[PDB]
């Protein structure tokens, strides 16, 4: 096939390339530490009113979306602009967590394009909102038999709220023509009304805690990236290695090289990687690429015989009538201690001939 | 639609005892804020079964107009509220319904 | 509480072969590696500043250019950090690095910095460093890099969103403050800041008198400026940079 | 709402391949067992054309 002929003259012909196929994939990504504080936001003992909704910025951590999935009470986990399945891989620059408490009937209002008291006067999302909304029942934490009068909402406002805007003003709403002068009464109402939560209310009126996660990308490098799985480490085999975003394929043998504490990789004279430090355990490994060889076929003429021998150039015999030569591993020829003239050259003083195929 | 969970939790469908005294009149209560209860000292009779259907018809009528404003949460006139319970009392008393259940 | 207390004088000295740092985190052993980066040129003009407080505003804000080489022979308690930014007021973001006896706090906020900022000990207060700090977007607390005759060298770079700090502590036998020989600066921290930095200022510590409200003090430090230069670094058997040639200094080094 | 798209699928399609299978997708660790619910959504959603 290589010579494009049906008759092969006597000699050695380089026909293919032997390779050691990768067996496993080892993705030793950076050690998972300093997870994003979702326990502080979701599991807080005290939430905020919807008029003074709490906003927490999230940056420089690993965003873990598995804790959220684990929690069973969630009534809505509706996501907008990104899929829930690909939350852990696609990553963003800043994450805003907005926390508040509303009544169940208004949970549908926390979405782009919706109208109501909460959307117009308390919390507005833009029409191009990229993020998720999470809501869950909070009867055991926010309902009191006497009535919980610590949750408030804005019922009256002159104009609608802009997206991601808060209003903590306590000015009396002037609905008529006469000035209010700071005193309530007729045509002058206090805008903030209390959410008097009680445990015996209907499902549309029980307290629901809502956390809105808004993801934004800016010109800055994105640093809230979800943790990448770090599989176990396998040594002494040809494994596809992914160490801290540096990819390749090679054996990882033990190393005698003493790295300085600030160094992570290692390079050859010719600027090719020869070493690496594992980011889970501070140890040094000698990256050595998997064995490759020039498969050469040693044959006499097809007029004489169809027997062949295979020389793997540069490959030790343990990594592939098997004889080890300095040229490589020769399979299919029998070493003879007799010396003859060279018929088919193998290399390093070794020659092959047909008498079976012998190497000498 | 079926009954709420708070209806099953908060209604007292059995006479509590001698120590605690309660009014034995069958009454359907719309407490507001999605809270619906039935005050009924049930006895094991057909009459209490029909009365339970009547009061649950009252509760369903109260349940349906929960989306309305508070001052409009009533029957359109005084006859409708009892009529929608009496039709359930009519339907439940038929021999076909008793053979069905 | 911004008060003008520090006066500053300046002289000019030679850099010799100081200021070399590790340009990456790659181990190289027994090789000669040529890299083009922001380096302090060999035998360059370095300004020696003496800042004296005795018990008017004479401590101006220095430019940052493409990065700053800082050196000091003083003890770890006198110089306590630095200030980085452009306008050094509330309209732009700024970076404040403050060291104390236990840790270092690196923090990026909208500081309204004082004209003559200094950390005063009494506990330590930053009310003489800035008057307000709003819209704060970064905070990083870690182990300090001013610890304990000992020459302390730092390299600050602001490259493509990251503020890189390189440091080294070298025991210098009593003599000339800027010694001969090589001492490469190890990479200390890479901070994902992403702000514009054109000016910088050094923070000093002043002690209350308890008897001319602050005790008189002096601080000497060397400032040099990095330039885009090609260097040839020698990596020995153990991966340490033990020598370098500045490719554009003289024809002999260019041949090397 | 007559036009629907496949929001969720286990794997990407091949060129010139049509998928009309109205089977449920498992978006989480928990199996869905063919019934909709929490974190179990239908793959085909309709466009709101107005
Ligand atoms: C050195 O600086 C650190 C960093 O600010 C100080 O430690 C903080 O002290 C405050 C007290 O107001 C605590 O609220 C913080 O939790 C501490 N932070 C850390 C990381 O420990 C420390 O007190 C300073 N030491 C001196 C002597 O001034
Ligand atoms: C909240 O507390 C529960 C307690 O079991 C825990 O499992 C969970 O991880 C915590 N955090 C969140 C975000 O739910
Ligand atoms: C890396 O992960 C291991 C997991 O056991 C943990 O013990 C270790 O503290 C982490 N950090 C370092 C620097 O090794
Ligand atoms: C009412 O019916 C719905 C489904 O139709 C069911 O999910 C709910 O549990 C039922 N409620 C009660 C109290 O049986
Ligand atoms: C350093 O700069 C000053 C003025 O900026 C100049 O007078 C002096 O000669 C310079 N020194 C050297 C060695 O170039
Ligand atoms: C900075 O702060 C001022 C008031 O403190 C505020 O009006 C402005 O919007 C803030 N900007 C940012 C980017 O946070
Ligand atoms: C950084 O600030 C300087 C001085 O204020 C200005 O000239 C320069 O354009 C700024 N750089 C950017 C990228 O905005
Ligand atoms: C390098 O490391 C070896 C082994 O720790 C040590 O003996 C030697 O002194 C070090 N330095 C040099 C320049 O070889």
């Amino acid at each position: 096939c290589t010579l494009k002929s049906f008759t092969v003259e006597k000699g050695i012909y380089q026909t293919s390339n032997f390779r050691v196929q990768p067996t496993e994939s080892i993705v030793r990504f950076p050690n998972i530490t300093n997870l994003c504080p979702f326990d502080e936001v979701f599991n807080a003992t005290r939430f905020a009113s919807v008029y003074a909704w709490n906003r927490k910025r999230i940056s420089n951590c690993v965003a873990d979306y598995s804790v959220l999935y684990n929690f069973a009470p969630f009534f809505a986990f509706k996501c907008y602009g990104v899929s829930p399945t690909k939350l852990n891989d696609l990553c963003f620059t800043n994450v805003y967590a907005d926390s508040f408490v509303i009544r169940g009937n208004e949970v549908s209002q926390i979405a782009p394009g919706q109208t109501g008291n909460i959307a117009d006067y308390n919390y507005k999302l833009p029409d191009d909102f990229t993020g998720c909304v999470i809501a869950w029942n909070s009867n055991k934490l926010d309902s009191k038999v006497g009535g919980n009068y610590n949750y408030l909402y804005r019922l009256f406002r002159k104009s609608n709220l802009k997206p991601f805007e808060r209003d903590i003003s306590t000015e009396i709403y002037q609905a008529g023509n006469k000035p209010c002068n700071g005193v309530a009464g007729f045509n002058c109402y206090f805008p903030l009304r209390s959410y008097g939560f009680r445990p015996t209310y209907g499902v549309g009126h029980q307290p629901y805690r809502v956390v809105v996660l808004s993801f934004e990308l800016l010109h800055a490098p994105a640093t809230v990236c979800g943790p990448k799985k770090s599989t176990n480490l396998v040594k002494n085999k040809c494994v596809n290695f992914n160490f801290n975003g540096l990819t390749g394929t090679g054996v990882l043998t033990e190393s005698n090289k003493k790295f300085l504490p600030f160094q992570q990789f290692g390079r050859d004279i010719a600027d090719t990687t020869d070493a690496v430090r594992d980011p889970q355990t501070l140890e040094i490994l000698d990256i050595t690429p998997c064995s490759f060889g020039g498969v050469s076929v040693i044959t006499p003429g097809t007029n004489t015989s169809n027997q062949v021998a295979v020389l793997y150039q540069g490959v030790n015999c343990t990594e592939v009538n098997v004889f080890q030569t300095r040229a490589g591993c020769l399979i299919g020829a029998e070493y003879v201690n007799n010396s003859y003239e060279c018929d088919i050259p193998i290399g390093a003083g070794i020659c092959a001939s047909y008498q079976s195929i012998i190497a000498y | 639609p079926n009954m709420t969970q708070g209806f099953w939790e908060n209604s007292m469908l059995t006479d509590p005892g001698n120590v605690q005294k309660a009014v034995c009149h069958p009454t359907a209560w719309d407490l507001g804020k999605g809270d619906f209860r039935i005050l009924m000292c049930t006895k094991v009779t057909m009459d209490d079964f029909l009365t339970a259907h009547h009061e649950m018809g009252h509760i369903q009528y109260d349940m349906a107009y929960a989306a309305q404003p508070f001052l409009l949460r009533n029957g359109a006139n005084e006859g409708f509220h009892e009529a929608v319970g009496e039709i359930m009392s009519l339907s439940a008393a038929t021999p076909k319904h008793l053979k069905s259940i | 509480q911004c008060v003008n207390l520090i006066t500053r004088t300046q002289s000019y000295t030679n850099s010799f072969t100081r200021g070399v740092y590790y340009p990456d985190k790659v181990f190289r052993s027994s090789v000669l590696h040529s890299t083009q980066d922001l380096f302090l040129p060999f035998f360059s003009n370095v300004t020696w500043f003496h800042a004296i407080h005795v018990s008017r505003f004479d401590n101006p804000v220095l430019p940052f250019n493409d990065g700053v080489y800082f050196a000091s022979t003083e003890k770890s308690n006198i110089i306590r950090g630095w200030i980085f930014g452009t306008t050094l007021d509330s309209k732009t973001q700024s970076l404040l690095i403050v060291n104390n006896a236990t840790n270092v706090v690196i923090k990026v906020c909208e500081f309204q910095f004082c004209n003559d900022p200094f950390l005063d000990v009494y506990m330590e207060s930053e009310f003489r460093v800035y008057s307000s700090a709003n819209n704060c977007t970064f905070e990083y607390v870690s182990q300090p890099f001013l610890m304990d005759k000992n020459l302390r060298e730092f390299v600050f770079k602001n490259i493509d969103g990251y503020f890189k700090i390189y440091s080294k502590h070298t025991p210098i036998n009593l003599g000339r403050d800027l010694p001969q020989g090589f001492s490469a600066l190890e990479p200390l921290v890479d901070l994902p800041i992403g702000i514009n930095i054109t000016r910088f200022q050094t923070l000093l510590a002043l002690h209350r008198s308890y008897l001319s409200g602050w005790t008189a003090g002096a601080a000497a430090y060397y400032v040099g400026y990095l330039q885009p230069r090609t260097f040839l670094l020698k990596y020995n058997e153990n991966g340490t940079i033990t020598d370098a040639v500045d490719c554009a200094l003289d024809p002999l080094s260019e041949t090397k």
